RNA sequence: UCCCCUUGGCGGUUUUUUCGA
């Protein structure tokens, strides 16, 4: 619930950390619905 | 030549016209914490006791 | 020797607000009835607070205070309920108190409105000032956050606390002109003419007036919903008459000990 | 922080009308004209909505004790 | 004692529907400190009511 | 007399006796010196300048 | 530079200093 | 490390900056306008102040373009606005070119002592000592420029009707009258969190430190607390009512057992708020416990004005005692007229003023230094309009006779500050409380239950008196006998 | 923590009389009436009250001290009619006009209300 | 009893006082009272000694 | 008779932590923790 | 002609910073 932060810093941390560009776009959808989420 | 005393107070001041000059209007916690060695006396033992 | 014999003369009655001016009276008279009005007039606010649940960053007391300053119908109700500490009743009843619950909780995305609507109330004739614009906002509440409360509203007057006062704003006027000179101006073209003056605008101020004693009293109460202006008049002369009533009772025992 | 319930100086409450006041403020009303509409004419009554300030819209940002 | 530290209602005088936690017990008055307010109160033991 | 009833209920040494007032018609008037005279305890005698 | 906040560092201390 | 500040660039006697700029930049709501397209233009400059002595620096383009006799005719800056000089608590003042300096000194020192919403998760912090005020507000009477210290946003004080009249003589010597009606509708108040940080912790081998409600027949150290209002966790729950040396966290170190548990500090009397629990660092229990204290403004509790007024709560009044005036206004503090002569604070006398003429005209007034578009005259002009005395003095009838008082007092709204200073939080008071363990003196400090230093200059009063009774009883009777 | 609960600006506690009858040293004639429990409120309408009454010498009272809930009236009247009976009087009176005009205003509000 | 401000300047500076008990937490003193000791109420703070 | 339930932080949920167990939320294992409301009696006087 | 209550004043300290009259 507060745990957006965790999704968002999961899906932040993701980005820079994995070399793949999938994982962000992967986050980036969760993130989407993350602005419901909260 | 300065040490710190027992039956001591301190306290905010605050105007007073209705005291006299030779008053002091203190706060009601203070007196309840400060207190006086009054010695017993036949004059005022019934004082004493039932105080 | 004799007491003088006071007249009244409603100018404008409305249900927010009375303007009336009070004759043949002593300008004490007439100020101590300004006084009760703000003071010595019995309402019924909420005193006491028992907060279940809350789960919103504002405080029980906070919150309780909120409540406190809330205006609630009360016309027939404070002349029948009995002063909350003089109940012989153990703690409270309806018959010296008001029971009032708010269980309210925000389940929705959107934030909640605890309004004065969702102060249930044990009572339909006693309620916030919500009859028909809009309602006292108490709190704003984000999604799954919760206000549980039980809650009595007790009858008092405004000289122990505000929520007691029953008045918006008393515009208390005597001698608009000023021909008593009761206050002297500088310069008496700089000041504006009252709002009861029956006077032509070429003078300033009247001319003083020396043997005259203050009368026409002018008033404006207003309400601030709680309490019916006119009632509030009715509860300053009644509250003034007690006060005199006690104090002869009272001075009655201490004569008649001789 | 939220509307005071009612007026410092006189009395008149305050509470019940600061929704109100937010709707007449979507429109470009004046701060003054706002308070003509909904009858506040003493200056008493005048500075409680003229001069507060609405910051529970900002303590609504928390996340929520459900 | 045996009161200490129970909840107390005030059932009587000024501070009728006053609630407190009590802070000494005599046979006639205990030193109850209110929950709401900041003060504590002297009163008798008969107009004290226990809640716990 | 209704004003100066009220500003001699603040005088500790007041005898309880109303001074002759300075005016008397068309009505009773006192002057404010008239009833400082009345603070002034015992016969004081002295001279000094306003400012 | 910056490293992604990644790795168990007060273990990396501890099992390093042994 | 350099202090700089942007200034105006002047190349002729006619400024850089044109109309196509400002067009641009009332739009920057929209277009993002800003500093860098300024100064990459050449059209702003940041000036040291080692660079600022060989400038030629203009105040306003406005005036410093256009000639009767040429001064200068040489500048090479304009100041971008002359009242940018004043900082983050001096930029607050209204009229601060109307006050005596140093009063204006006193107010910015004041500013940092005003009570008020700090920040807007204090209700999450488990900070120690937050006070916030229940009902601050934006103040009717701003600078244009306290708008970017979101102070409206962010108030500290509030919008008070201030009766600058000596007052049945307690409105005196900088006391202040405050309405007690006012004081009872929340005026002022505001509320008081303290914090307490706990973690049990392995004192050793023996003994390790645990919270736990502590019990007769196994704990040492116990004393006549009520340790029944921990609750079997060992800590007090969120909502229990706390008074000084009240237990809050019954931690015990096992010897049977020693009781070293926290309890409410000396003299506090609040109510446990929230209580958060977890590990620390060192991942031992820890728990911070935060207890709120509503403040109600009493007597002696300290207010200072906008305009180095600082001046204690000398006594309040009901509403039914405060003087009002032909209408029922009654001021919500009354200020003593002979704290002004003394200090010049006429920015005070303006700002009260205006604050009046903001109220009735129902728009925040500007009251920033050099307007020179906003004077006393044309804010008479504006308070003139309003059927009120163009000077503001108003016909006072008094609250206990109701009749007129003789002077028509100067009333009105202005923007009053509480300051920290209340005074339950410096009363003190002592009979035989703990002595210091090496001099056997009364210990120092109101937490440690200390008594009052009878300093040397105390002692010489007393020889000038020749009571060498007293002065030797305070000395060794009354001290250390 | 010393603010007096407010209800002790008007409620009397165990022996405390509304009013206590004390004589005046300095004149005959006089007495200097206390009053406990009480304010500005009810004391300036009494003494206004005083100043109608032509056997009345002297008449004023005070709050001997704005934080004592007690006040203090003294009166002092002819040989013929003493401080008490005036005091008496000054009740007897005041509480009428205040009945008096209780009922104008009811009888002027029923004339203004439906009518 | 002996009431004294700080700064304790001259023999005036501690001068002895009758008590009276008042509420409101603050120490109360007469205005003319308030030169000798130069104790404004902006904040002042003063102390009483009970022998 | 209590399991000593608390509230997490970030999950808003009551967890139980009996005495001497690790306070973490049973979902996502946050360290935060407050302690519930006291069921003891709370009354306020709205002054 | 089985017993059983038995609990009564504990305490950090240095240094530095901030603040009050
Ligand atoms: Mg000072
Ligand atoms: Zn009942
Ligand atoms: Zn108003
Ligand atoms: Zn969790």
């Amino acid at each position: 619930n507060y745990a957006m932060k965790k999704t968002q810093l999961l899906k932040e941390k993701a980005m820079a950390e994995d070399l793949g560009d999938q994982d962000k776009a992967k986050q980036i959808q969760d993130q989407l619905n993350e602005l419901e989420e909260r | 030549m300065g040490k710190r005393v027992d039956f001591s107070a301190r306290t905010v001041i605050t105007p007073d016209p209705n005291l006299s000059i030779d008053q002091v209007g203190v706060p009601r916690s203070i007196a309840a914490n400060m207190t006086f060695a009054e010695i017993v006396t036949p004059f005022n033992i019934d004082r004493l006791q039932e105080l | 020797p004799y007491a003088n014999q006071p007249t009244v003369r409603i100018t404008e009655l409305t249900d927010e607000n009375v303007k009336f001016i009070i004759e043949n009276t002593d300008l004490a008279v007439a100020n101590s009835i300004r006084r009760v009005f703000i003071a010595e007039v019995p309402i019924i606010a909420i005193d006491w607070v028992q907060i279940d649940a809350n789960s919103s960053v504002l405080h029980d007391e906070f919150i309780a205070h909120r409540l406190g300053l809330i205006p609630l119908t009360s016309d027939d109700i404070v002349d029948k309920l009995q002063y909350s500490r003089d109940c012989t009743c153990e703690e409270f009843c309806p018959e010296c108190s008001v029971e009032f619950t708010l269980d309210v909780r925000c389940n929705e995305d959107q934030t909640r409105h605890v309004t004065s609507r969702d102060l249930i109330s044990n009572s339909p004739r006693v309620i916030p000032v919500t009859s028909r614009q809009d309602d006292i906002l108490i709190v704003k509440l984000r999604k799954g956050q919760e206000l549980r409360l039980r809650a009595y509203a007790k009858k008092g007057f405004g000289k122990e606390h505000a929520k007691w006062n029953p008045t918006a704003g008393v515009a208390f006027e005597y001698d608009p002109d000023n021909a008593l000179r009761h206050t002297v101006y500088p310069k008496p073209e700089e000041w504006p003419k009252s709002e009861y003056s029956e006077l032509d605008e070429d003078e300033s101020q009247a001319p003083y007036d020396p043997n005259g004693k203050p009368e026409r009293f002018y008033y404006n109460v207003e309400s601030c919903g709680s309490l019916r202006p006119e009632t509030i008049v009715l509860s300053a002369l009644s509250g003034l008459k007690k006060k005199l009533s006690d104090l002869q009772t009272q001075l009655s025992h201490e004569i008649q000990s001789d | 922080m939220i509307i005071p319930v009612r007026c410092f100086t006189c009395g008149k409450i305050v509470g019940n009308k600061w929704e109100a006041y937010l709707g007449l403020l979507q429109a470009e009303y004046t701060e003054g004209d706002a308070l003509d509409a909904l009858g506040l004419k003493r200056y008493c009554c005048r500075r409680m909505l003229l001069a507060h300030v609405d910051l529970i819209e900002k303590l609504l940002n928390y996340a929520p004790l459900e | 004692n045996e009161l200490i530290g129970q909840t107390v209602r005030i059932s009587q005088g000024p501070y009728k529907g006053y609630i407190g936690v009590v802070k000494d017990a005599t046979e006639s008055t205990a030193r109850v400190e209110l929950h709401s307010t900041c003060q504590t109160i002297s009163v008798d033991r008969q107009r004290l009511t226990t809640v716990g | 007399r209704g004003e100066v009833m009220n500003l001699l209920m603040f005088l500790s040494t007041w005898d309880g006796k109303v001074p002759q007032p300075a005016i008397l018609k068309p009505r009773p008037l006192w002057t404010g010196k008239q009833i400082f005279s009345l603070i002034i305890p015992g016969h004081i005698n002295c001279i000094r300048t306003h400012s | 530079r910056i490293l992604p906040m990644a790795g168990r560092d007060p273990e990396c201390q501890r099992t390093e200093m042994i | 490390g350099r202090i700089c500040r942007p200034l105006l660039i002047v190349e002729k006697q006619k400024l850089l900056l044109k109309k196509r700029h400002i067009d641009q930049l009332k739009e920057r709501e929209y277009n993002n306008y800003s500093w860098q397209d300024l100064v990459a233009s050449g059209v702003v400059e940041y000036i040291d102040t080692l660079e600022e002595e060989t400038v030629m620096l203009a105040m306003t383009p406005d005036d410093l373009q256009e000639k009767e006799v040429a001064y200068c005719s040489t500048y090479t800056h304009c100041e971008i606005h002359p009242s940018m000089i004043l900082g983050v608590c001096a930029s607050i003042i209204p009229f601060p070119d109307h006050n005596q300096s140093p009063r204006n000194t006193y107010q910015s020192a004041m500013g940092k002592q005003a009570m008020g919403v700090y920040i807007t998760n204090f209700h999450v912090r488990m900070d120690t000592l937050a006070h916030v005020l229940y009902y601050p507000q934006k103040p009717l009477v701003t600078t244009r420029s306290m708008e970017y210290l979101r102070f409206r946003e962010l108030p500290a004080g509030i919008n008070s009707i201030v009766a600058i009249a000596s007052y049945t003589g307690y409105n005196q010597e900088d006391s202040v009258i405050m309405n007690r009606s006012a004081v009872d509708r929340g005026f002022f108040r505001s509320v008081f969190y303290r914090s307490y940080k706990e973690q049990e912790s392995k004192k050793g081998f023996d003994q390790e430190e645990v919270f736990e409600k502590p019990t007769r027949e196994t704990c040492q150290g116990m004393r006549h607390a009520i340790y029944d209002k921990l609750d079997d966790d060992g800590l007090i729950a969120p909502g229990v009512r706390v008074s000084g040396d009240d237990v809050i966290i019954g931690k015990t170190v096992t010897l049977t057992k020693r009781d070293c548990s926290t309890f409410l500090r000396t003299s506090e009397t609040g109510i446990v708020d929230q209580v958060m629990v977890t590990l620390n660092q060192e991942g031992y229990k820890f728990c911070k416990i935060r207890v709120r204290s509503v403040r109600i403004p009493q007597i002696g509790d300290k207010f200072a004005s906008r305009h180095g007024q600082k001046g204690t709560c000398g006594i309040q009044y009901r509403q039914e005692d405060m003087p009002f005036t032909c209408e029922g206004i009654t001021p919500d503090i009354i200020i003593n007229p002979h704290a002004i002569p003394s200090r010049m604070t006429i920015g005070h006398l303006i700002e009260c003023l205006q604050g009046k003429v903001s109220a009735n005209k129902g728009e925040i007034g500007d009251a920033t230094p050099f307007n020179d578009a906003v004077n006393v005259q044309k804010i008479s002009n504006l308070l003139s309009d309003y059927g009120y005395h163009l000077r503001g003095n108003e016909v006072l009838y008094n609250g206990f006779t109701g009749r007129k008082i003789t002077s028509q007092i100067f009333i009105g709204p202005t923007y009053y500050q509480r300051l920290k200073h209340m005074v339950d939080d410096k009363i003190h008071s002592r009979a035989r409380g703990p002595i210091q363990i090496l001099n056997r003196q009364p210990m120092e400090g109101r937490s440690r239950d200390g008594g009052l230093r009878f300093g040397e200059m105390e002692r010489d009063c007393q020889i000038a008196h020749g009571a060498a009774q007293f002065l030797r009883e305070r000395l060794f009777e009354a001290s250390d006998p | 923590m010393n603010a007096p609960p407010a209800f002790e600006s008007f409620l009397l506690f165990e022996g405390e009389k509304k009013i206590t009858i004390n004589k005046d040293t300095k004149v005959p004639n006089a007495c200097l009436f206390t009053i406990n429990k009480e304010d500005h409120t009810l004391g300036n309408i009494i003494k206004s009250q005083l100043l109608k009454d032509p056997q009345v010498l002297f008449a004023g009272y005070k709050v001997p001290h704005p934080l004592e809930h007690k006040i203090i009236i003294r009166v002092q009247t002819t040989p013929d009619y003493s401080p008490q009976e005036a005091f008496t009087n000054a009740i007897t009176d005041l509480i009428s006009e205040l009945s008096l005009l209780e009922e104008r205003f009811r009888v002027a509000i029923k004339d203004k209300q439906e009518g | 009893v002996i009431f004294n401000r700080q700064p304790t300047l001259h023999k005036m500076s501690m001068m002895g006082h009758r008590v009276r008990i008042l509420p409101w937490s603050t120490f109360r003193l007469n205005l003319s009272v308030t030169t000798p000791y130069n104790a404004d109420f902006d904040g002042d703070e003063m102390n009483l000694h009970l022998p | 008779q209590q399991p000593m339930i608390y509230i997490c932080g970030e999950c808003h949920t009551e967890n139980e932590i009996k005495s001497r167990d690790p306070i973490r939320c049973r979902e996502c294992g946050y360290r935060i923790m407050y302690k519930k409301r006291t069921k003891r009696l709370v009354v306020f006087d709205a002054r």
